């Protein structure tokens, strides 16, 4: 049993949306009325929409019921939600859940999935990344730290991964700060050995999906 | 209850 | 029906007990469920119908009926750093505000890192001068800015990371930026650091052009 939700992106206020959460064939699909929780990126859940069983009854919420459809094609084991007339109140990242326990009333999602992220912005500007280099003011003794300052940005989010993944263990990657410009910045910052940063490669991978940017910048020690 | 009776 | 939570935010030590309330508008009888969410992943599932466990750890415990609900933490262990959402579905669906749930652990100093703005950035005409404070408890800490042992005001923008999962630790960010022309106009750039954890100021600096 599994849920997996697809079609999340970038659009503009009034463009439409069409996401789609497929279950696993081990998960009774037909048995289930399937669900819709989205979370805007600062707040909590809120319930979106449900489709019955078999389709043949729905409810959504007020926040989106006459912009929003609802369908479910159970012979493709797939549940589908039609967004339309889109604006800045819906960007959230989008789950589809379900609650398997059957009784008179069922409403305990037991099962998720990782959910979509939908932005509805209007505008667009690249992250310019730039090495935060360990020298001899950022090595407290046998620890050195190094990041990435991703600056001048939006909307967000952006991602930023180390060495493609392979390192996470004591890497913090800050909340983004809104500037002056009304634009984003961040960093990310990771801590090491210090005897390592002549044998070790740190590259920080920033990835923009809003304006199609994927940089990625060796952090070399700045020797000082 | 939007679910299937079993 | 309208739902809500009490508190919002709640401190607490590894081994108390915690107890979080949820009101509902009108009188929902026993359809309540009870979510964590860490924020990295999808809300998991702890009670349904107000007290029936399926939550796997016996310490969490759920009361109530009408219209006063509470979920209790027997043992607060750390992992349980996390936003918990009540959730009615006795009328439609409707969920909680959240409450979360902060760790309360013992003194920890921040090592404190220094970074001068790259060559790369400077091509470009801005300078950014980043100090970092890493793993510390409790949150509240000073950072100050001085340039040519000069204290400076308005130009610094500040980060804190959340609560750290395993150490329960907090990481800031200071970020001072100015011109090009400005940065070129001075020589040192320091970090003052004030902290509980600290007996004396610890100071992380910086020469220009070396």
């Amino acid at each position: 049993e599994q849920l997996v939700e697809s079609g999340g992106g970038v659009v503009q206020p009034g463009r439409s949306l069409r996401l789609s959460c497929a279950a696993a064939s081990e998960f009774c699909f037909s048995c289930y009325g399937m669900h819709w929780v989205r979370q805007a990126p600062g707040k909590g859940l809120e319930w979106v929409a449900v489709i019955w069983h078999d389709g043949s009854n729905q409810h959504f919420a007020d926040s989106v019921k006459g912009r929003f459809t609802i369908s479910r094609d159970n012979s493709k084991n797939i549940m589908y939600l039609q967004m339309n007339s889109l604006r800045a109140e819906d960007t959230a990242v989008y789950y589809c859940a379900s609650a398997t326990r059957y009784d008179i009333l069922t409403g305990a999602f037991d099962y998720w999935g990782q959910g979509t992220l939908v932005t509805v912005v209007s505008r667009r500007l690249p992250p310019s990344v730039f090495p935060l280099a360990p020298s001899s003011k950022s090595t407290s003794g046998g620890t050195a730290a190094l990041g990435c300052l991703v600056k001048d940005y939006f909307p967000e989010p952006v991602t930023v991964s180390w060495n493609s993944g392979a390192l996470t263990s004591g890497v913090h990657t800050f909340p983004a700060v809104l500037q002056s410009s009304g634009l984003y910045s961040l960093s990310s910052v990771v801590t090491v050995p210090s005897s390592s940063l002549g044998t070790q490669t740190y590259i920080c991978n920033v990835n923009h999906k809003p304006s199609n940017t994927k940089v990625d910048k060796k952090v070399e020690p700045k020797s000082c | 209850n939007p679910n299937a009776n079993p | 029906i309208q739902m809500t939570q009490s508190p919002s935010t709640l401190s607490a030590s590894v081994g108390d007990r915690v107890t979080i309330t949820c009101r509902a508008s009108q009188s929902i009888s026993t359809w309540l469920a009870w979510y964590q969410q860490k924020p990295g992943k999808a809300p998991k599932l702890l009670i349904y119908k107000a007290s029936s466990l399926e939550g796997v750890p016996s310490r969490f415990s759920g009361s109530g009926s009408g219209t006063e609900f509470t979920l209790t933490i027997s043992s607060l262990q750390p992992d349980d750093f996390a936003t918990y959402y009540c959730q009615q579905y006795s009328r439609y669906w409707t969920f909680g505000q959240g409450t979360k749930v902060e760790i309360k652990r013992t003194v920890a100093a921040p090592s404190v890192f220094i970074f001068p703005p790259s060559d790369e950035q400077l091509k470009s005409g801005t300078a950014s001068v980043v100090c970092l404070l890493n793993n510390f408890y409790p949150r509240e800490a000073k950072v100050q800015w001085k340039v040519d042992n000069a204290l400076q005001s308005g130009n610094s923008q500040e980060s804190v990371t959340e609560q750290d999962s395993k150490d329960s630790t907090y990481s800031l960010s200071s970020t001072l930026t100015l011109s090009k022309a400005d940065y070129e106009k001075h020589k040192v750039y320091a970090c003052e650091v004030t902290h509980q954890g600290l007996s004396s100021p610890v100071t992380k600096s910086f020469n220009r052009g070396e």
